[PDB]
Formats: C-alpha cells, sequence, structure tokens
C-alpha cells in the first residue's frame, strides 16, 4: 500500500541490493568480449608485422 | 500601540480562569515562571478582587451597539474588524443582561464564550453555558481567594512557598483586607442562595438538563464554600479584626440548620473561624517564635476587642441557635481562661473574673448537645482536619483548664442520677427538668473520636503508658531521648477518663462505655482501653461474697 | 453494554464506576467479532450515543496530572482518586488503540467521529461545534498535546502526564497508516491545527525518568510526520514539503517571534568561561539532533548471584515467565515468578526450610529486583531501536520521496555525509547496543546509496557547460568596485575529493570488521553500502569515437589525473591498510557465508579486483587457498543451477551467485 512505508522501504533496498551486483556483473561480462576483441585485434597487431 | 486595552473588563469568564489556572500552578505546584506572571496578574486584577463577584454595569452606549450589531457591528477582543452578530445571540444578550445585572458588552462576550465552549456541553446552548461560566468565573475568582489566603504567612500551615512569594500573596492579601474583605464575603454568603438563584433561572429558562441543574446548582455552592472557607483560611493564620470578628458574630445570630439538625458546609466554615480567633492553645507549645506571636494577638494588644466581644456574648439577647451561642460562649470562656494564666495580663481581669459564668452560659445553653447533633453529626465536619483539631481543644482545654466545672457536672450527674433512681422506685417517670450536661459531654467525646479519616490518635491525651511499648522492628534513630513526663493535658485528661469510672451510676454507665468506644478508635488507642478494662478486673482475688468489682472490666462483661 | 458504558457520563462524579466502566469496555474490545455490534448499540439510540460520546471526552478532558500521584502532603483519597482518573483516561486510549487495528467499523472510529454511513475515508472531519459537529475522543486527544505548544517548554503532557501523551501519539499514528483514516485524518491536521509543524519544532523531548516513553512519544511523531512528507511530495503540495523539509533540515536556528523590550538579568554564571569563546557550536541539523538524543549504549544489570537457588534453574523459570505483552514486547511475569518461587518455599517440607524461609524470601526479592531490571532493559533497548526505526524511516522519506528540487546536489550531499559520520560513530563505539545494528547498517546502505545516486546526477547535468560561451555571459552586470584573484570557477566538483568521503569509507570498514560473524543480515547491508561507496569511485562508459582514438599515447601519459582515478588510488590505499583481517572477512563471507552474503562478497571481490594494481589481493586469494574454494565449489553450485533449468525454479538466488561467482573469477582471469 501507500500509507505502507514498511513494505516500499523492504522492496526498493532488495531491489538496490540487486542493482549493485547487476552492474558488477554485467560491466564484467561487457568486459570479457571487449578483452578477447582487444587481444585478437592485439595478436593481429603482432602478425601483420611479422608478415610486412 | 493602542487602542485595544478597553473592553478588557467585559468578558465575565476567560480571565478568572486566567488567574485561576496560574494561581493554581504559581502556588500548588510552585512554579518559579508563574511567580514572573503572578505579580503582574495580581497588579492587573486587584480592583476584581477589591469588589468580589460585582458585575461591569449596563450602559446604554454599549446597549446601542448591541441593537445595532446586525448592521453596524461589533469589535471584539482578539479578532480584527467587526463580527455582525444575529438576531438571536442581541435578543440572548439582552435576556442575560437582565437576568444577571450585566453589562450589554459583557452579555456577548459571555454569549461568545459560551458559544465557544458550547461543543464540550453536548445538548446545552450557548445560553445555558454562559450561566455555568458566569457561575465558574465566580468560582475561579472564590478559589483563587482561598488560595490566596492558605499562602499567606501565618500559625496553622505553611505550604513550602518562598520568603518573596509566602510575602506577595500576604501583602497583596492584606491589602485585600484593608478593604473590609469580612464585610464584602458575608454579605455575598448571605446573599447567594441555591433557590433564589434557580428561581431566576427557571423563569428565563437558563436551567437545562438534569445535569445542568445539578452543575448549577454544585458551582453555586463552591461560591459560598470557597467564600466562607476564605475567612477561616484567615482566621487560621491570622485572626479576623474588631469589627470583622463582631461582623461574623452579627451573622452567625442569623444561622439556621439544615432539615436534618446539622449546620452546612458554610455557616460550619463561619462557626470555625470564629472559633480559631479564640485559639490560644500555641502558647501553651511555642516557646523562641513566642513574643512575636503574642503581638500578632488584639487578644492581647486591643483591650478594646475584648472589651467589645466579651460584651456582645454576655448579652442577653437569644441568637437564632442558642447551642450556637453557646458552642462561642465556651470558646470565649476558654480563651479568657488561656488569658488569666499569662503573668503579666493583668490589664484584662477586668474580663477574666467572669470564665466559669461565661461556661456557666455555655453549659446553660446546652453547648455539649449542639456540638454532637448539629456540629460533629455534619458530614463536612469529618471533611478537613483543623475542624477537628479545633473540637478536641474545645473539649480538652475546658477539661484540663476547668476542672472545677467538670467537678459541678459530675456533683450533677450523680444527684439527678439519684433524682431518676427515686422516681423510678417511687414508680413514676423521671422529671423532664433534669440536666443531662456530663452525659452529653460524654455522648460528645464517644462521637468525636469515633472517626479518624487522618489517622492521628489524638484519642491519646486521653490515654497514658502505664507499661513501656517494646516493639523491636524500627533500627533508625540514635538519639537517647531520656524519660519524657506526659504533659500536665495528658494527665489531666487520662485520670478524668479514669475518674469517670469511679463508682458509675446506671445512667452514666452506656455514655461511659461510648465514651470508650470513640477514645478506643486507632490502634493504640485500643490497647490502652483494653489495659484499662483489664486492669478495671484484676482486684477481686479469694474475696468471692463481695460484690463490688468495676461493672466496666472484661471479666464483668464476660 | 450500553448501560455499562453510560457510568462514563458520571466520570467526574463516580470514578471509581467509569474506571471499571471503561476497564470492561477495554476487555471487551479486544474481541474484533464484537466491534462491529458495538457500533450498533451504541448508534442506534442517537440519543443514549450523545451520551455515550459526551462520558469518553468528559474522563478525558479532565485536567488532573500525574505529578499529584507524587506529591507526598496530599490525601490519600485524593492521590487514589487522580490515580483512578488516570487510569480511567489509559484504559479509553488503550481501547481505541485495539479497536483502530480491529476491521472498520469498529469503536474507535465511532469514538474519534468518523462517518460510519459512509466509506471512512470519505468522512469530513471538522473542529467542535462547525456544523453541528459534536466534541469526540479526537479534539481530547489532541487537546492533550495542544496544551503548551505555544510555550518554550514545548507540550504540557510530555512533562505532566508521560504515559498519556505516549498513547495519544499512538492513536494519532493508527489514524495516519491506516488507509482509510489516513484521507480524512491527514487534511484535518493541517486545515485546523498545523500539528506536525507545531510538535515537530518541539523535538527532541527530555526528561531523564520516562526515557523509554519519550522515545515512543518520538517515534509516533516521527512515524507521522513520515507519512505527511510523503502524502505532501505525491500530491505535489510543494510548500508543505518543503515547511516540514526546513524544520528537519536547516543549519538555522529557529528564532521564536522577538517582540521587544524585555531582557536583564543573569550576571552570575562563572567568569572562567570568557576566554573558550567555542567557535566550534555549529547550528546542528534538527535531524541530528534527534539522532544525538536517541542513546545507542546500554546498562546491562549484574549477573546474578545466589546462595540458595540454583541460577541454571532459575533461569529456566524466568524464560517461562517471558510472555508477550500489548506492545508486542517479550517481559517476564512477575507476578507468575513470585507465584512459583513462592509454591516452592511451601513445598520444602524441612526442619531446615522453615528456619531458612526468611533468607529464601530475601533471594526471591533480590531475583525479583533484577527481573524488573531485565524487563526495564528490554523495554529500553526495544525504545532506542524503534525510535531509531522511526528515524530511519523519516530520514529514507527524505530520499526516496520528497522531489529532487527541494534539496540541492551539494546541500543534499553534505546532509548525507554529516549523518554517515554521525550515524557511524554511535555504533563504532564499544558500549553500543547490538540489536541497533540492524537498523544501522540498514540505514547507511541507503544513506551511501543516495550519496551514489547523487552525485551520479550531479556527473552529468555538470557535463552540460562547454568552455567556450561563458566568456560572453560574464560580459553585462557591471558593478564596479576592488577586484578579486585569479581563481578558477570548478568548486562543487572538488568535493569528491574530501576527507569526509575517505572518512565515510574508514567508518564503514571498521564496522564491518566489527559485525560478527552472526550478523550476516548487517554484513549483506554492509557490503552493499561498500559497493554503493565504490560507485562514487566509477568512471563512466566514455563512447568508441574515431577521435579519442586519435589520442595519443603521450596525451594518454600527460593529461592531469581526473578526480575518480585519483579517488580509486587513494580509496585503494585506504582498503589496503586494513590488510589479512580485512581480506579474510571479505574472502570467508565470499566461500561460506549467507546465500546474499556470498553473492554480494564476491561482487565485493570483483569490485577491489576492478582497482588492485598491486595484486595484493589476488596473492592473499591464491596462498589463502580461498581461490580455489571458490573454484572446487563450482561442483556443488551446478547440483543447485540444475534445478533452477526446471519450468518453474525455486528460488534464483543460487544463479546470481554463480552469476557474481563467475564475474569474480572472469576478473582474475584478465
Amino acid at each position: 500500500k501507500d500509507t505502507d512505508i514498511q513494505g516500499f522501504l523492504k522492496n526498493e533496498k532488495d531491489n538496490a541490493l540487486l542493482s549493485a551486483i547487476e552492474e558488477s556483473r554485467k560491466r564484467t561480462f561487457g568486459m570479457a568480449e571487449e578483452y578477447h576483441r582487444e587481444s585478437m585485434l592485439v595478436e593481429w597487431e603482432q602478425v601483420k608485422q611479422r608478415i610486412l | 500601540a493602542t487602542p485595544l486595552a478597553v473592553n478588557s473588563a467585559a468578558s465575565l469568564w476567560g480571565p478568572y480562569k486566567d488567574i485561576w489556572h496560574k494561581v493554581g500552578n504559581a502556588l500548588w505546584r510552585r512554579q518559579p515562571e508563574a511567580v514572573h506572571l503572578l505579580d503582574k496578574i495580581l497588579k492587573k486584577h486587584k480592583p476584581d478582587f477589591i469588589s468580589l463577584f460585582k458585575n461591569p454595569p449596563k450602559n446604554v452606549q454599549q446597549h446601542e451597539k448591541v441593537q445595532k450589531a446586525s448592521t453596524e457591528g461589533v469589535a471584539i477582543q482578539g479578532q480584527q474588524g467587526t463580527r455582525l452578530l444575529p438576531e438571536q445571540l442581541i435578543k440572548e444578550a439582552f435576556i442575560l443582561s437582565d437576568l444577571f445585572d450585566i453589562g450589554e458588552l459583557a452579555a456577548v462576550e459571555l454569549l461568545l464564550a459560551g458559544e465557544h465552549q458550547q461543543p464540550h456541553f453536548p445538548g446545552l446552548t450557548r445560553g445555558l453555558v454562559a450561566v455555568l461560566l458566569y457561575w465558574d468565573g465566580k468560582r475561579c475568582i472564590a478559589n483563587s481567594l482561598k488560595a490566596l489566603i492558605q499562602s499567606r504567612r501565618g500559625k496553622t500551615w505553611t505550604l513550602e512557598l518562598s520568603p518573596e512569594l509566602a510575602s506577595m500573596t500576604t501583602r497583596f492579601t492584606d491589602e485585600l483586607m484593608e478593604q473590609g474583605l469580612t464585610y464584602k464575603v458575608l454579605t455575598l454568603v448571605s446573599q447567594i442562595d441555591v433557590n433564589n438563584e434557580f428561581e431566576k433561572l427557571q423563569r428565563e429558562r437558563g436551567l437545562g438538563s438534569e445535569k445542568h441543574r445539578k452543575e448549577v446548582s454544585d458551582l453555586i455552592k463552591e461560591c459560598r464554600q470557597s467564600l466562607a472557607e476564605s475567612l477561616f483560611a484567615w482566621a487560621c493564620q491570622s485572626p479576623l479584626g474588631k469589627e470583622d470578628t463582631l461582623l461574623l458574630i452579627g451573622h452567625l445570630e442569623r444561622v439556621t440548620v439544615e432539615a436534618n439538625g446539622s449546620l452546612d458546609a458554610v455557616n460550619l466554615a463561619l462557626l470555625m473561624a470564629l472559633l480559631y480567633c479564640f485559639d490560644i492553645s500555641f502558647i501553651e507549645q511555642s516557646t523562641e517564635e513566642r513574643d512575636d506571636m503574642i503581638h500578632q494577638l488584639p487578644l492581647l494588644t486591643e483591650k478594646q476587642y475584648i472589651a467589645t466581644i466579651h460584651s456582645r456574648l454576655q448579652d442577653s439577647q437569644l441568637w437564632k441557635l442558642p447551642g450556637l451561642q453557646a458552642t462561642v460562649r465556651l470558646a470565649w470562656a476558654l480563651a479568657l481562661r488561656g488569658i488569666s494564666q499569662l503573668p503579666d495580663v493583668t490589664a484584662l481581669a477586668e474580663f477574666t473574673e467572669a470564665d466559669e459564668a461565661m461556661a456557666e452560659l455555655a453549659i446553660a445553653d446546652n453547648v455539649f448537645l449542639f456540638l454532637m447533633e448539629s456540629v460533629v453529626v455534619s458530614e463536612y465536619f469529618y471533611q478537613e482536619e483543623f475542624y477537628i483539631r479545633r473540637v478536641h481543644n474545645l473539649i480538652t482545654d475546658f477539661l484540663a483548664l476547668m476542672p472545677m466545672k467538670v467537678k459541678q457536672l459530675r456533683n450533677r450527674a450523680d444527684e439527678d442520677a439519684r433524682m431518676i433512681h427515686m422516681s423510678m422506685q417511687m414508680g413514676n417517670e423521671p422529671p423532664i427538668s433534669l440536666r443531662r450536661d456530663l452525659e452529653h459531654l460524654m455522648l460528645l467525646i464517644g462521637e468525636l473520636y469515633k472517626k479518624n479519616p487522618f489517622h492521628l490518635e489524638l484519642a491519646l491525651e486521653y490515654w497514658c503508658p502505664t507499661e513501656p511499648l517494646q516493639t523491636p522492628t524500627i533500627m533508625g534513630s540514635y538519639l537517647g531521648v531520656a524519660h519524657q513526663r506526659p504533659p500536665q493535658r495528658q494527665v489531666v485528661l487520662s485520670k478524668f477518663v479514669r475518674q469517670m469510672g469511679d463508682l458509675l451510676p446506671p445512667t452514666i454507665y452506656i455514655p461511659y462505655l461510648k465514651m470508650l468506644q470513640g477514645l478506643a478508635n486507632g490502634p493504640q488507642c485500643a490497647h490502652y482501653c483494653f489495659s484499662l478494662l483489664k486492669v478495671n478486673g484484676s482486684s477481686h482475688v479469694e474475696n468471692i461474697q463481695g460484690a463490688g468489682g468495676s461493672p466496666v472490666s472484661w471479666e464483668h462483661f464476660f | 453494554v450500553v448501560n455499562i458504558a453510560r457510568y462514563l457520563y458520571h466520570g467526574n462524579t463516580n470514578p471509581e464506576l467509569a474506571f471499571e466502566s471503561a476497564k470492561i469496555l477495554c476487555c471487551i474490545s479486544c474481541n474484533s467479532n464484537i466491534q462491529i455490534k458495538l457500533v450498533g448499540d451504541f448508534t442506534h439510540d442517537q440519543s443514549i450515543s450523545q451520551k455515550l460520546m459526551a462520558g469518553f471526552v468528559e474522563c478525558l478532558d479532565c485536567e488532573d496530572a500525574e505529578e499529584f500521584v507524587r506529591l507526598e502532603e496530599g490525601s490519600e483519597l485524593e492521590k487514589k482518586l487522580v490515580a483512578i482518573r488516570h487510569e480511567t483516561r489509559i484504559h479509553i486510549l488503550n481501547l481505541l488503540i485495539t479497536s483502530l487495528e480491529c476491521n472498520p467499523p469498529n469503536l474507535a472510529l465511532y469514538l474519534l467521529g468518523f462517518e460510519l454511513k459512509k466509506p471512512v475515508s470519505t468522512t469530513n472531519l471538522q473542529d467542535p461545534g462547525v456544523l453541528g459537529c459534536p466534541r469526540t475522543c479526537l479534539h481530547a486527544i489532541l487537546n492533550i498535546l495542544e496544551k503548551g505548544t505555544e510555550g518554550r517548554t514545548g507540550p504540557v503532557a510530555v512533562r505532566e502526564s508521560p504515559q498519556l501523551a505516549e498513547l495519544c501519539y499512538q492513536v494519532i499514528y493508527q489514524l495516519c497508516a491506516c488507509s482509510d483514516t489516513s484521507g480524512p485524518t491527514m487534511r484535518y491536521l493541517r486545515t485546523s491545527q498545523d500539528f506536525l509543524f507545531s510538535q515537530l519544532q518541539y523535538l527532541p523531548f527530555s526528561n531523564k525518568e520516562y526515557e523509554i516513553s519519550m522515545l515512543n512519544q518520538m517515534s509516533w511523531l516521527m512515524k507521522t510526520a513520515s507519512i505527511e512528507l510523503r502524502v505532501t511530495s505525491l500530491n505535489r503540495q510543494r510548500s508543505h514539503t518543503q515547511r516540514l523539509l526546513h524544520l528537519l533540515l536547516d543549519d538555522m536556528p529557529v528564532k521564536p517571534y522577538s517582540d521587544g523590550e524585555g531582557g536583564i538579568e543573569d550576571e552570575n554564571r562563572s567568569v572562567s568561561g570568557f576566554l573558550h569563546f567555542d567557535t566550534a557550536t555549529k547550528v546542528r541539523r534538527k535531524i541530528l539532533n534527534i539522532l544525538d538524543s536517541i542513546d545507542f549504549s546500554q546498562e546491562i544489570p549484574e549477573p546474578l548471584q545466589l546462595d540458595f537457588f540454583d541460577r541454571a534453574q532459575i533461569e529456566q523459570v524466568i524464560a517461562n515467565c517471558e510472555h508477550k505483552n500489548l506492545r508486542g514486547q517479550t517481559v517476564c511475569n512477575v507476578k507468575l515468578l513470585h507465584r512459583v518461587l513462592v509454591a516452592e518455599v511451601n513445598a520444602l517440607q524441612g526442619m531446615a526450610a522453615i528456619g531458612q524461609r526468611p533468607l529464601l524470601m530475601e533471594e526471591i526479592s533480590t531475583v525479583l529486583q533484577y527481573v524488573v531490571g531485565r524487563n526495564k532493559l528490554l523495554q529500553c533497548l526495544h525504545a532506542k531501536r524503534h525510535a531509531l526505526e522511526s528515524w530511519r524511516q523519516l530520514v529514507e522519506i527524505i530520499l526516496t520521496a520528497c522531489p529532487q528540487d527541494l534539496i540541492q546536489a551539494e546541500d543534499r550531499q553534505l546532509i548525507i555525509r554529516d549523518i554517515l559520520q554521525d550515524v557511524h560513530d554511535k555504533i563504532l563505539d564499544d558500549e553500543a547496543a547490538q540489536e541497533l545494528m540492524p537498523v544501522v547498517a540498514g540505514a547507511v546502505f541507503t544513506l551511501t546509496a543516495h550519496l551514489s545516486q547523487a552525485v551520479l546526477t550531479e556527473q552529468k547535468e555538470t557535463s552540460v557547460l562547454g568552455p567556450a560561451e561563458a566568456h560572453y555571459a560574464f560580459m553585462l552586470d557591471s558593478c564596479f568596485t576592488s577586484p578579486p584573484p585569479e581563481e578558477n570557477p570548478l568548486v562543487g566538483f572538488a568535493s569528491i575529493g574530501d576527507s569526509s568521503l575517505y572518512i565515510i569509507l574508514k567508518k564503514l570498514l571498521d564496522f564491518i570488521l566489527k559485525t560478527g560473524g552472526g550478523f550476516q543480515r548487517v554484513r549483506t547491508h554492509l557490503y552493499g553500502s561498500l559497493l554503493y561507496y565504490l560507485q562514487i569511485a566509477q568512471r563512466p562508459d566514455e563512447p568508441d569515437t574515431l577521435e579519442a582514438a586519435k589520442k595519443t599515447m603521450w596525451e594518454r601519459l600527460t593529461a592531469p589525473e581526473d578526480v575518480f582515478s585519483k579517488l580509486q588510488r587513494e580509496n585503494i590505499a585506504i582498503i589496503e591498510s586494513y590488510g589479512a583481517a580485512l581480506m579474510e572477512v571479505v574472502c570467508r563471507d565470499a566461500c561460506d557465508g549467507h546465500e546474499i552474503g556470498r553473492m554480494l562478497a564476491l561482487a565485493l571481490l570483483d569490485r577491489i579486483v576492478s582497482v588492485d594494481k598491486q595484486q595484493q589481493w589476488l596473492l592473499y586469494l591464491s596462498n589463502s587457498g580461498y581461490l580455489k574454494v571458490l573454484v572446487d565449489s563450482l561442483v556443488e553450485d551446478d547440483r543447485t543451477l540444475q534445478s533452477l533449468l526446471t519450468p518453474q525454479p525455486p528460488l534464483l538466488k543460487a544463479l546470481y551467485t554463480y552469476e557474481s561467482k563467475m564475474a569474480f573469477l572472469t576478473r582474475v582471469a584478465k
């Protein structure tokens, strides 16, 4: 309810705890694709001079 | 910052409760911030106390504005502008104006208070509530007056009030007594009657429900009572003046009992005020404040006080109640009996040589019967302690200071008992003109100490320890008070209880058992009475033919 | 029952009949089944109903105070009659309190003046006499708290009847927390009495006798003020929201109306003070001054010592007496405990027991006094915690429900930075009661989240001013005096470098260490707080522009450091300064802790291994073996994750903990 304060000041804290975990996880997992891509591009950024 | 301070003598309730609550916080709650308000409130409302319960008067220059209040309007304190008043409130204001003899703006400001307070009295009207507020406003003045008198310095109590507060209250209320306070109070207490005010209120329909009739009936009694008690609370702390005591006598001349035989709480308080104007017993008690307690007595400094009061009490004019005149005659005879035992007081001998004669008049007017049936039988006699203390003194000082009258009363009782015995041996009724002086005194003692609403064991003056109590259960002191001798008052009184047991005739027997019943009231009182009834039996050993043990003993009874 | 209730119409003339009447009616009002019928029999006859309403009000508006029961000068009979009248008020307030949590229609909604011939939420409450409105128990409960609201001393009942004031504030809380009373009540309390402003100005309340009751009075007044900040904000009633915010938040000394011509004397106070002109006297905010009056320490009564009774049995006889009172609180029934211990001091047939009986009653007296101490302790630990919960509720509505255009991006941050530092020290002190820690960490979490959210608006709305147009704006307002030096206008953003933010980091790590391993719900809030704090130190996502990719390796090494790169260095150096103790506390709770404990401690290790440039935490994680406990456990996670592939999975928790374990491993592996 809406005069109900303790249901609200519970739920937005369970939401805030999940949100603090969520950007840690999803920023680290996006940083997994980007780390393979930069590593692929940096070993390629060795190979073309081994070639040239 | 002007003008607005002009209406502020018309509202007949709000300013009076504003005084009463702040007198309550400054006195009974001792609150220090309220002292710096009380000084200013007493300086403001001194005119109101100088003319107790007096209305603001009617005025054509209010009457116009109330009749025009539907078109020109009225300005009211706390409100910005003029309020237009309905024809109803205008006509209600003229009804309250002629019902109470109040000014037309005061009837409006009282109806505006009655309109604001109406929701607290569900089922009444602002007019029926204005009838409450007009008597509660008077009650707030009367209770403030009583509390401002109880907070004087004086000879009977000290409410811990600061030496400044206790001199502010004293001085401010001396500055009301200057003004003939006793005359104003006795005028109000003899003009205010519930029946006359209910006749006014029933005609013009100012009586509501059965609760409202109870409320108005009691607010009018509180207005009589706190006024009469203002003279009692004065007289106990500081005695009334010469003409004031003659006005108080001049009122008591004219009293009548209620339909049961007792005084009302109001004329009881006025009797007790006159009795405290005649107390001197503290001069057998105080040693170091003593001489300033003596200068504070018209009974010692005004030879004129005694000369006028003694004259009006030796007077052959009977009062409406001869037993009330008898009670005041006994108190005056005992006041003279205290004064005749103070050393240098030779200057009053021409009045004190009458002490046993003023006592014979009090006995002849039948004082002890009126003290029983018109004073001690009242439920209001057992609602105040200083009433009980004063009727204790009025009997103990008769027994201690007039033991030659006590002997005259026994010489009579042991002969009117012989008249009753001889009539019954002749087969004839006892003659109606025999006098019950000692029977009435012993029944009065038996009906007095019979209740003790403040636990005081005052009957202990009628006892005296023959054996030491050995209660081992209090361990809190080291002051070895070596063997104090019992006081002469107690040594005469505890002798009187024993010597009215000497050879009891059958007429005094039941009065003596009742005298012992009243004096057996309290834990020690009962133990000393048990010990008397034991000692009265423990003498008849071996002599089982000489029938003559005490008929007031345990062994005779069982 | 109606003729029992008619004795209340005689409360001034027979208080001993009105007392037992109110008390019988309080016992019967406990029955929720009977409430609906009492409303019938009490309103079917309006002539009786007007006497019933009058009798309940007549007992409440009576003026007699708790003082006259203590003054030794008074008559036994007067002391008794004042105590009877005061119990008569208390049983009327208890009758109302129990009736208000019974479903409508109930006896309290009648006695308080609600329109029980409509839906309750459509009630048009008004002042007594207005349109012919009767005086009701609501206008009496207000009158009890209204007396003294002009005074420099505050409300009269808070001093002269503190138990009456506690119950009066509870009825006003129930009338504002229930949905269908709240609309009528939260209108009326503002339209006619301004009641929440005229009372909150007198916080905190203060007497050393009635601490428990004053903490409960303040608890209920903070819980009504809470609802009005939310209600005014949702209804966009800006001026009333803002006026209640100022009364709680300003660093300003609220001056009473200072009319003229009064002052002097008090030149008595100790001349030695004339050299301690202490400019440390900051005007601390009203909401902090209420946190000051909530004590966090606690008196623990000394452990019972006994010569005759076994304490290992007495502690069980005490536990068998620890029932729940009408406030839900566990308390020992002293009258049952006394009956039981006296029964054994009757059952001891012995020569010897009947010589020892005085000493057995004397040791019963010390046991009963210790149990009265235990009952004070439990009620004080309740009241401190209930007040801290009410204060926390008020703070969190100011943060979650009040508009951002009523507390600005710098003052909102200062208020949270100061509240965090004050809320920390009262739990970092070692006398501080552990029962408060679940409320304190539960507040520090919402505070650190709102500090992080405020910086996470400030960063983005400052990210608008291009350094090319300001040079024209400065060229008009031609005032003419004394020039300043060449100082640079970059002020508010420098506050991301405070000592306050480094103090808040330490105090949070100190409280993470101090919270013992049973306090797992306290630690999940504190690990959440440290994640939100480490989001203040978060660089945002920058755009992969074909122009940012032109910035050379020289520009990427000769630019000044941005404040987030600085703040990351100084925060990791603070985290390093706790070393192996903080490393054990986080790594162990990541392996072994609660479902949510492991989940958050793994996200905290992911965030720490995102800033550790020395590999100290990685070298701890490997040489402790915790980096293998967080790997061998994948073969035990799996069995739970298999169950989460069912169509209706029982609890997604184990997935969310696996995703943070795998995030931590996918941080370490870089």
